[PDB]
């Protein structure tokens, strides 16, 4: 039994020497016997590979004190509407060099905001991860053809990152203590949300006593929503995947029965949208 | 398309510390909690009559060491995020660990906690002679 998660995406025929691979799964078929690896002097490590790693299948279910769940229940959804921020992410797929995993294009929210990623992922090399942007290409052209433009209209993420926590801020200051990222769907979204989160226990303001919502690696330092001038990092953020709620359909169809405002024109920010205006309507109506 | 690295009863740990800003006490505090250790570590099938240092470039087990492949007794490497040392470079990924039998359950947690001395190359406590 296997999962997704950190999956190897290069095109290499190999698996790795057993100094190099991160796990026995991953070690070349040559140095596996009775359940082990053996280690064979003249068969030499590799020092040129660059291999992507899959950031799809995060499972967000642990239980550590002191450390707050991202994912909360729709009670407490509901008590901090007013942190209430629909997310959508359109992704690509790595081409060339590697295939099998989606990497973030377009960042859609509820504020109306799209942002462009340069297409960025994970790649192990013989000394570490090196976060980097890869080749890819916009999913089958089709309902797809508004990313094939997007693919060099991207921004690199230690820009992208200083954006989303500017405009949540920005949007969230004098409304709540928190964000809450509402979804549909999420696996993706929790993916996207590797590039732009930290977690940790609950810390206070650096210039306030209010709780901490932004980080800064540059500083090491902890912001609420009014402090994090120049910050990169969402730190703590809460979450909650609408489509668990008991709905039968596609996002447009169930957020169409309630809703007839907002028409979808086939972007992130408008799947966002849609979402949380249909949490809305499912949580506070009748 | 591609090829599975993980098995699903490491997900929840590599998760809870590739989101982490300081995974190691993510780490230390997700054992703390009950948490059960990192497994499918590349454990070496060795003689056990080796030279008995901590880091090494063929597995140097001895009879109360257990060899294993370097990358992956490394929660940085195992979880794909930065390395600590200003460099960010790994100095397990490349060579060969050895892990004393009675800490063999949790290689990452070993290599987290303790430190080579740079003296005699053995672990301090286990075991080095000064
Ligand atoms: O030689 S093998 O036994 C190991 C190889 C592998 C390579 C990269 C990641 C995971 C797995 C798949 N077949
Ligand atoms: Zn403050
Ligand atoms: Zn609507
Ligand atoms: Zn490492
Ligand atoms: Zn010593």
């Amino acid at each position: 039994n296997v999962t997704g998660l950190f999956k190897d995406c290069s095109k290499v025929i190999t698996g790795l020497h057993p100094t190099q691979a991160p796990t026995h799964l991953s070690v070349d078929t040559k140095f596996k016997t009775e359940g082990l690896c053996v280690d064979i002097p003249g068969i030499p490590k590799d020092m040129t590979y660059r291999r992507l790693i899959s950031m799809m299948g995060f499972k967000m279910n642990y239980q550590v004190n002191g450390y707050p769940n991202m994912f909360i229940t729709r009670e407490e959804a509901i008590r901090h509407v007013r942190a209430w921020i629909g997310f959508d992410v359109e992704g690509c797929h790595a081409t060339r060099e590697a295939v099998g995993t989606n990497l973030p294009l377009q960042l859609g929210f509820s504020t109306g905001v799209n942002l462009v990623a340069v297409p960025t992922g994970y790649v192990d090399t013989p000394n570490n991860t090196d976060f980097s942007r890869v080749s890819a290409k916009p999913p089958p052209g089709d309902q797809f053809k508004h990313l094939i433009p997007l693919m060099y209209k991207g921004l690199p993420w230690n820009v992208v990152r200083i954006k989303i926590v500017q405009m949540l801020s920005d949007t969230l200051k004098n409304l709540s203590d928190r964000v809450v990222f509402v979804l549909w769907a999420h696996g993706f979204e929790l993916t996207s949300m590797k590039y732009f989160v930290k977690i940790g226990p609950e810390r206070t303001c650096c210039l306030c006593d209010r709780r901490a919502t932004c980080f800064s690696t540059a500083s090491d330092t902890y912001a609420c929503w009014h402090h994090s001038i120049g910050f990169d990092y969402v730190y703590n953020p809460f979450m909650i995947d609408v489509q668990q709620w008991g709905f039968t359909g596609n996002l447009q169809s169930n957020h169409d029965l309630y809703c007839q405002v907002h028409g979808n024109a086939h972007v992130a920010s408008c799947d966002a949208i849609m979402t949380r205006c249909l949490a809305v309507h499912e949580c506070f109506v009748k | 398309a591609g090829n599975a690295t993980e098995v699903p009863a490491n997900s929840t740990v590599l998760s809870f510390c590739a989101f982490a800003v300081d995974a190691a006490k993510a780490y230390k505090d997700y054992l703390a909690s009950g948490g059960q250790p990192i497994t499918n570590c590349v454990k070496m099938l060795c003689t056990h009559t080796g030279t008995g240092q901590a880091i090494t470039v063929t597995p140097e087990a001895n009879m109360d060491q257990e060899s294993f492949g370097g990358a992956s007794c490394c929660l940085y490497c195992r979880c794909h995020i930065d390395h600590p040392n200003p460099k960010g470079f790994c100095d397990l990924k490349g060579k060969y660990v050895q892990i004393p039998t009675t800490c063999a359950n949790d290689p990452v947690g070993f290599t987290l906690k303790n430190t080579v001395c740079t003296v005699c190359g053995m672990w301090k406590g286990y075991g080095c002679s000064c």
